[PDB]
């Protein structure tokens, strides 16, 4: 609930990218460093946090700036997002928003607010940081 | 509510501006109305506009940030994509808007447009013709308009 | 040498670059950190956009210059 | 309208808004919303024992500010 | 690194000690721990204190810890040599599981045995045939070995 971290090695955001790894999310919305998820995929094809099958590249990088997440559209922080009943979400292109902001932005255009890549309701999912 | 999420975002942008002022602009409420701002932009250095200070109005719509801010020059400026009413024909102010863009980034984008005009689909055809035909004449006009209206 | 890029959210990232590096090259490094493809990046220095074929040397960008990132735009 | 704590997989504490009448399934649904772990993969533990799906919080004497512990589904063999 | 993760787990344990168990290095060897579990209240095991050993493999956390009881306990999935036949210790292992959560999981198994696919058939039969007899044995073994 503080800084994003990897539950396997237990390194924080800073320490993850500082040595050349990425922050990645599974499609089921579970966050890991790239080295830990890769080494995990090597031993089983299931998510370490919820056991859903993540074989065949059902994960992707996410791009967060601070280590502390926030929605760049409404500008609320994690706490404010969650206490309201909103979810934290990532597009498949790795861009993070609160769920209500991304929905509303999609009523107006079918592009990612951050990178303009084509998206729809089926191309973003919650993440559970 | 209605406008409340807009109000909070605009106040956040204003606070970020007052906290970390950018090199390229100043902007803030006209009056005690957060939805109506005055802004200023500096002419880019090493350009026909250098030394100029250009005033703009920003009107945030009620469903900001999902709809774009309405931004117009109040200072006269010579440019093929900005007319004499100050209207700016710029895609990020209409169909290519993103809610992730802040007013500061839009003002910087506008500054950038000054020396990167689109003369092919212009708002002011006569100025575009001069831009394509005789660039020196164009630069001379831009420089003299800067001198006359923006200093 | 290092330069700074002020990203869309107003945060600063550091890039490892050379004076010979092209603008495309710098945009490739920005994509790796921000996930914004090169064709959607407009990089601004001293109030002007930086064109793809040109180098950092050509724009007198130096050690610890700050580049500003906005989205692709077009006047009309 | 009472709160309880759930100690999640990573050892962090989340707060749930619950009623004594709420079923264990109901509590697991709220946990899914926060953690993204489906109900069938959640094993909730209180006083050293798992909490079964059909029972309520009242049935396990879970009260105002009790802490439930979350581990993954398991089965002896 | 395995060493770095185990040290992190130990620090979290020393920082925020759990109620259900104690766990920490035997000696100055981080890869070899001793643990203890309390019998759940309102059960045949109530009052009992049960000791376990935890051996972390060199490629921990991607391979599971080896965990065995050193205290004798009466249970259809834990044999008299202390071996625990439990899926999360083998095929259902996850690298996201910490030793603290695994110990709590083991505590949870005590009153939720699987008599259908048992490690000790004789005890499973008694569990299915005569639950009172099973509970009596579990209670007396707790009294004999864990108190
Ligand atoms: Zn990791
Ligand atoms: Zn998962
Ligand atoms: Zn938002
Ligand atoms: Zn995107």
């Amino acid at each position: 609930s503080g800084t994003v971290s990897c539950p396997i090695c237990m390194d924080g955001y800073s320490e993850i990218v500082q040595n050349g790894r990425l922050i990645v999310s599974t499609e089921c919305g579970h966050v890991f460093c790239s080295q830990c998820l890769r080494d995990s995929l090597k031993n089983a094809n299931t998510c370490p946090t919820c056991r859903k099958k993540i074989n065949h590249k059902r994960y992707h990088p996410i791009y967060i700036g601070s280590g502390t997440v926030s929605c760049p559209i409404c500008m609320d922080g994690y706490s404010e997002i969650v206490q309201n009943g909103r979810l934290i979400v990532s597009t498949e292109c790795g861009h993070v928003f609160c769920s209500q902001c991304l929905r509303d932005s999609l009523k107006n255009a079918n592009t990612c607010p951050t990178c303009r890549k084509k998206i729809n309701h089926k191309r973003y999912h919650p993440i559970y940081i | 509510g209605s406008g409340s999420m807009a109000l909070k975002r605009i106040q956040k942008e204003l606070s970020d501006l007052q906290r970390d002022p950018p090199a390229h602009c100043r902007a803030g409420p006209v009056g005690d109305d957060l939805f109506h701002w005055q802004a200023t932009i500096m002419g880019p250095p090493d350009s026909a506009y250098q030394g100029g200070v250009f005033f703009l109005t920003v009107h945030f719509p009620t469903d900001y940030p999902f709809k774009p801010p309405k931004i117009a020059f109040t200072t006269k400026i010579y440019h093929p994509n900005i007319n004499s009413n100050g209207s700016i024909k710029l895609d990020i102010l209409r169909s290519q808007w993103s809610p992730a863009l802040t007013v500061s980034k839009v003002l910087l984008s506008i500054c950038s447009l000054l020396c990167d005009p689109n003369p092919d689909d212009p708002l002011v055809p006569d100025i575009a013709q001069i831009y394509k035909s005789d660039k020196e004449k164009y630069n001379r006009h831009a420089r003299e308009w800067t001198q006359k209206y923006a200093m | 040498m290092q330069i700074f890029v002020k990203t869309l959210t107003g945060k600063t990232i550091t890039l490892e670059v050379e004076p010979s590096d092209t603008i495309e090259n710098v945009k490739a490094k920005i994509q790796d950190k921000e996930g914004i493809p090169p064709d959607q990046q407009r990089l601004i220095f001293a109030g002007k956009q930086l064109e793809d074929g040109r180098t950092l040397s050509d724009y007198n960008i130096q050690k610890e210059s700050t580049l500003h990132l906005v989205l692709r735009l077009r006047g009309g």
